[PDB]
């Protein structure tokens, strides 16, 4: 009885965390700082991205305490298609930020013309139609079936489901963690060792200080990726090949390995807008 | 050449004729309340003849 | 309950918006450069060494915007000459008074009074008198207008290059010369004409790349010409010193440019460079003096955490003035993505 | 030798000044109603300019404005619909002055290339040429203002300023006598005279058709930034470095009220008076113009909303309105 109320007080902790957050940083972003620059669009997007990805947490959580989901096809339809979607969008505005910052550092002189408030756009534009282009079969595959006398709601398939559900389980491994962890490292790599090879950060005690910042920043932003990505993932996989059987353990480990990544979406505002110093520019007026 | 010059200046300068300040006073006074009701500026002038109104 | 006018007045200032977004974008691409310097420092040698482009003159954006000004001083340089010759034949002196009352009209002179002015040339001695007068105020390109303006006559009459730096009025003061390296286009100002008062105006940059401020090695020995107790090079430390901690210039890097290599050399192989700095004693040597300036000349930056200086030596040196300069402002346009990533 | 007789006529001046002084201004408008608490309101905003705003100039028909900016770029504005007519790009980006005929037909500009440009507004084939490009100055281009429809007069880093006949390239009249570099110069309402206020502290009227200087005027201390006449001509403001505005008398010859306030310690870059002359404007590089009472030497109003130095500031000839532009490359129109 007391595992239903850890997972619900994890899902809402996340749930709230996340939503006040994302909505700060968009409320910064909108009143104070403007959307008049590359970086400030990508992190106004990013915390969209997040704060309806976040905003599905109620309804997986009631889900889960009920073990019957009672708000009809439709909606199941829209929450779990606002999920994926989201989800898509935070990661691949995470990787066009990763893109968009190596190419600052490592192609300046390309970065002069490319790196434009209106190109910024189009990019987030892409981000949210390929994200589209990913999650509208999550619009036409969910639906809301029936099994031992209680009401579920997930995704059906066709007559080979073992297949298209390989499908889907493939192409979030690999379009939302393999592909992304490889673009952020490469890029983030390269961006430090450029950065390593700049004059106006060495050769002094503070530019010296200041380098291993921007260093720790990225390590941060990497580390918190991998850790809060890997188990969900992992878990995924070996579920899809081994049979774990139904237990206590296993259902808070994968409740808890679900809320990871959501601590990632919670985390993003955090590692990525408070941390800019243009931010933190406009929290020193006050 | 530049000090006689100066001094023939300022001495042009010197050979002009000055009102009192009291009356050069009255006469900015008579000039502002005089244009008083003329200023939409100093006055609100009603909305109805602003130009200048939002859309 | 707006009717035509008014959206033909948002239609206008709509493509306005359009080509000041272009053009914006376009200018926010270079690089800006402040030349600075002391008097006889090279900089007009470290200008010519570019040698890629040095000028302007667009296709079309200003020729178009000069074709009034070609018949207004057509017009103004034959009228001047039509009254500098006074205070053979009546023919020319009608065509003349034809040309005085149609003269307060500009615009369309490309055919009408270019065939009456054409006809009025059959006069042998009215180019000797224009000649002989030399004391009015007048253009000494007056037939340098009229002789290539009535060969050809057009509607839509757009000349090139030539007739465009015909009328144009040399300036004075600022000196632009853009030249382009690498993908990359630069946009260099010399200053150097302007002596009015350097605090009105330097102000007017504030957000340029970089600033090349040239001094030259040789004047260690060279005492100052309007005072001969002082000695020039630290007038030009004063000046560096004063560009350096300037308000307006408070974050800007600066490519300081050591011009005369062989000269400072061949000069401190008689004489010591004691004479120059009374507190130094290393060596009479081109390499430990070239460093000693060079730190003693960098010292002055008094924020050495957030300004970076970089100092290259000239005076017939190869490609790598430019490629020195290229460095700097990529190193600069570092900084700046930085600062505007976030990271900085 | 001579110094010591211009050093007595300059004495004899400042005497024959003192013993023309018989009541201060502040006594003798000490018993009129104050204007109360100004509270104007930013109804229109002219985005477009991406680069340093410089100056401004409103048209004689109170609607039209130009402004110059860094960016090279001249943009006459429709101050009612918020548009913009007309976008002249400039040979020189550095521009630091324009002006407006009071026709409306032409536009003036210059800056650091020491050229007053001249351009048409009204070709017949649509866009804007250039009617004469005037050469002479070898300073830069600080103010410049149209007569009329055919003679400007600017002023120019070169301690001088000069008249212009238009459609000739040449100057007419040639104003010296400034030791210092004249930053701005205002035109009298009845166009024959206009004051300059340099460098060196003072400010000098001019006679524009002899070419002479009138009186000189030494009460402030930096340098002269801002001149504007009062509606009459009988009287101008300057505005100046050391954060005073100076209200000088033209027949008092004298000072006659300092507006200054002892938390403002930036400088003035622009003055213009409203259409009664009661109420002085200012701009100053504390990102945000005071409002002055002219008379009682008290702000009435504040003028804020400007992210960077208000530059430029011009109040309308029917006074319906007064645009201000800035640093942070936007325009603002107040009523
Ligand atoms: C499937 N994998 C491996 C994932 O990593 C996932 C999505 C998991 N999410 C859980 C709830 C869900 O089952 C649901 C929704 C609504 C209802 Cl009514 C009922 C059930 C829908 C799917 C993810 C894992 C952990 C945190 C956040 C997301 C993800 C990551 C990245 C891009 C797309 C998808
Ligand atoms: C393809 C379909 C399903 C997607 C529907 C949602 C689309 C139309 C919406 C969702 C979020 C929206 C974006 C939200 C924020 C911004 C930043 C703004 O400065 C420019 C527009 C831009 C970039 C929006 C463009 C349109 C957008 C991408
Ligand atoms: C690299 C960092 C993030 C560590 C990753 C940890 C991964 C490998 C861990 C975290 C949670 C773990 C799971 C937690 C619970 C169970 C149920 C148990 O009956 C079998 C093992 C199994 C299925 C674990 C397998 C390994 C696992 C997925
Ligand atoms: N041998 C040698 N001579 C040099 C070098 N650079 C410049 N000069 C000479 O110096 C004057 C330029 O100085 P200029 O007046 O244009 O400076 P400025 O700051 O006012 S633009 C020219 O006549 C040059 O022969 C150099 O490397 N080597």
């Amino acid at each position: 009885m007391i595992t239903a109320i850890t997972i619900m007080a994890l899902y809402s902790i996340v749930c709230v965390v996340g939503l006040f957050g994302n909505f700060l940083v968009m409320y910064v972003i909108v009143r104070y700082t403007k959307m008049k620059t590359a970086t400030n669009i990508y992190i106004f997007n990013l915390a969209l991205a997040d704060a309806l990805a976040t905003s599905t947490l109620p309804f997986q959580s009631v889900n889960y305490l009920m073990g019957t989901w009672p708000f009809g096809t439709i909606l199941c339809k829209i929450v779990i298609s606002i999920d994926y979607y989201n989800m898509f969008t935070s990661i691949f505005t995470l990787c066009t930020m990763s893109v968009d910052r190596y190419i600052a550092v490592c192609h300046p002189v390309k970065a002069l013309d490319f790196r434009t408030p209106r190109n910024a756009k189009i990019i987030n534009v892409c981000n949210w139609i390929l994200s589209s282009a990913i999650g509208l079969p999550v619009m036409f595959m969910a639906t809301t079936k029936y099994r031992q006398g209680s009401i579920d709601c997930t995704l059906t398939f066709s007559h080979p489901t073992w297949y298209w559900e390989n499908l889907l389980k493939i192409c979030v491994f690999i379009f939302a963690f393999i592909m992304p962890v490889l673009i952020i490292t490469v890029c983030y790599g390269l961006m430090i060792l450029r950065l390593k090879s700049v004059r106006m950060l060495s050769g002094s005690k503070e530019k010296d200080r200041n380098l291993r910042r921007i260093t720790r920043m990225v390590l941060v932003v990497v580390a918190v990726f991998i850790v809060c990505w890997t188990p969900i993932h992992i878990y995924v996989i070996i579920k899809a090949l081994v049979t774990i059987p139904e237990t206590t353990f296993q259902t808070v480990s994968w409740h808890f390995c679900i809320a990871l990544g959501y601590t990632n979406s919670c985390l993003n505002p955090v590692l990525y807008a408070f941390l800019d110093e243009n931010f933190k520019r406009c929290f020193r007026e006050f | 050449a530049q000090a006689r010059k100066l001094v023939e200046q300022l001495k042009m300068e010197a050979n002009i004729d000055r009102i009192k300040v009291s009356k050069a006073a009255a006469d900015l006074m008579a000039y502002c309340e005089a244009h008083a009701k003329e200023d939409p500026l100093l006055t609100p002038v009603p909305a109805s003849e602003n130009p200048f109104r939002e859309k | 309950t707006l009717s035509a006018e008014d959206k033909a007045a948002v239609e206008r200032s709509k493509m306005i918006d359009r080509n000041l977004r272009e053009d914006g974008e376009k200018a926010a691409r270079e690089v800006k450069l402040l030349l600075l310097g002391a008097g006889e420092s090279g900089k007009s040698t470290i200008v010519k060494q570019m040698k890629i482009i040095h000028e302007a003159g667009y296709s079309e954006e200003e020729c178009k915007q000069y074709k009034a000004v070609v018949y207004s001083n057509t017009i103004q340089s034959i009228i001047a000459i039509i009254r500098a010759m006074g205070r053979s034949a009546r023919a020319d002196d009608a065509r003349q008074l034809f040309v005085l009352a149609g003269a307060a009209e500009e615009g369309f002179m490309t055919a009408e009074l270019a065939g009456v002015i054409k006809r009025l040339w059959k006069d042998s001695g009215v180019q000797a008198c224009f000649n002989r007068s030399r004391e009015y105020q007048l253009n000494d390109s007056a037939a340098y207008y009229l002789n290539d303006l009535d060969r050809i006559a057009q509607p839509n009459y757009i000349p090139t290059q030539q007739d465009v730096l015909r009328t144009r009025v040399k300036t004075t003061g600022i000196v632009e010369t853009h030249f382009t390296f690498k993908d990359l286009h630069f946009k260099m100002f010399d200053v150097g004409g302007q002596r009015s008062e350097r605090k009105k105006w330097i102000h007017c940059f504030e957000g340029v790349t970089a600033i090349i401020f040239c001094v030259a090695l040789s004047d260690y020995d060279l005492v100052l010409a309007e005072d001969e107790e002082m000695n020039r090079m630290h007038e030009s430390m004063k000046l560096f010193d004063s560009i350096c901690n300037n308000k307006w210039f408070t974050d800007t890097s600066i490519i300081l440019f050591l011009n005369k290599k062989d000269l400072f050399e061949e000069k401190i192989k008689k004489s010591p460079l004691t004479i120059c700095y009374p507190e130094y004693a290393g060596s009479n040597t081109y390499e430990e003096a070239a460093a000693y300036i060079q730190c003693q000349f960098e010292d002055l930056n008094k924020r050495k955490d957030t300004k970076e200086i970089y100092t290259h030596f000239t005076c017939a040196t190869d490609t790598k003035n430019v490629q020195f300069v290229f460095d700097a402002v990529t190193d600069v346009i570092i900084k700046n993505n930085l600062k505007d990533c976030g990271l900085f | 030798q001579l110094r010591q007789e211009a050093e007595q006529l300059k004495n004899q001046i400042r005497d024959a000044r003192k013993a023309c002084a018989d009541a201060t201004l502040s006594q003798i408008t000490n018993n009129i109603d104050p204007v109360g608490r100004i509270q104007m309101r930013t109804r229109r905003t002219l985005r477009g300019h991406l680069a340093k705003i410089y100056a401004m100039h409103w048209g004689t028909d109170s609607r039209l404005l130009v402004s110059a900016s860094q960016d090279g770029k001249l943009i006459i504005w429709d101050s009612y619909t918020t548009n913009k007519v007309h976008a002249i790009p400039l040979r020189s980006s550095w521009v630091m002055t324009c002006a407006y005929a009071p026709s409306g037909n032409y536009v003036a500009c210059g800056g650091l290339d020491n050229i007053c440009s001249i351009y048409n507004l009204k070709t017949r084939e649509g866009n804007v040429r250039v009617s004469r490009e005037l050469a002479g100055h070898t300073g830069y281009l600080s103010c410049c203002r149209f007569l009329d429809d055919n003679q400007i007069v600017t002023s120019s880093g070169d301690t001088t300023c000069a008249l212009w006949d238009i459609e000739t390239g040449q100057q007419t009249t040639t104003f010296t006598g400034h030791t210092g570099d004249v930053m701005s110069l205002s035109l009298a309402p009845d166009t024959r005279l206009f004051v300059s206020g340099a460098c060196d502290a003072s400010a000098k009227l001019w006679d524009v058709r002899e070419g002479m200087c009138r009186q000189t005027f030494t009460g402030h201390e930096s340098d002269i930034n801002a001149i504007c006449f009062f509606p009459n001509g009988n009287a101008f403001a300057t505005g100046s470095d050391d954060a005073t505005c100076r209200l000088f008398d033209l027949r008092a010859d004298q000072e006659l009220m300092t507006y200054s306030h002892d938390n403002i310690i930036c400088g003035i870059t622009s003055v213009s008076f409203s259409k009664s002359g009661r109420l002085l404007l200012a701009g100053y590089d504390d990102f945000n113009c005071n409002v002055w009472d002219a008379l009682k030497a008290d702000r009435a109003g504040v003028l804020a909303g400007h992210d960077n130095r208000v530059s430029c500031l011009g109040v309308t000839d029917d006074g319906m309105a007064v645009a201000t532009g800035s640093w942070d490359s936007f325009l603002k129109i107040w009523n």
